[PDB]
């Protein structure tokens, strides 16, 4: 209650470092491509066999 | 009274890998010829175990 | 009711936002 501005602003700071981290070309959604690229191996292998 | 107690956990295993040319076919080259009919099984398998 | 027994003390009426004005009774 005493240093309720002081928690709010660095709130507000790291809110506008995870969208500046998100866009600066990062790879931290990797685990979400990597199934992605499982199924189009799989699939592919199965049209070319 | 303070009792200390034991538990044991697996984390890994071993890391093997396969030459499927060499289980299959050995130094022949008949049977590589021969293999090559059946499209792509030994990439698969290596891929799987890497 | 509001007593010293269940509340405590800290600072001054001038740093919180929202503070009002009332009485703590005290068992003396
Ligand atoms: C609640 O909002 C009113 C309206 O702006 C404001 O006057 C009051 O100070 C606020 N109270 C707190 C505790 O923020
Ligand atoms: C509480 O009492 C003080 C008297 O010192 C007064 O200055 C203050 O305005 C009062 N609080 C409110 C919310 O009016």
């Amino acid at each position: 209650y005493e240093n309720q501005k002081q928690i709010a602003n660095q709130f507000n700071k790291a809110i506008s470092q995870i969208q500046e981290s998100l866009t600066t070309t990062s790879t931290a959604l990797g685990k979400l491509q990597d199934v992605v690229n499982q199924n189009a191996q799989a699939l592919n292998t199965l049209v070319k066999q | 009274s303070i009792s200390i107690t034991t538990e044991v956990m697996p984390v890994s295993m071993a890391k093997t890998s396969v030459d499927c040319n060499m289980y299959i076919c050995g130094d022949s080259t008949e049977c590589a010829n021969l293999l090559l009919q059946y499209g792509s099984f030994c990439t698969q398998l290596n891929r799987a175990l890497s | 009711i509001i007593t010293t027994d269940n509340t405590f003390v800290s600072g001054n009426c001038d740093v919180v936002i929202g503070i009002i004005n009332n009485t703590v009774y005290d068992p003396l």
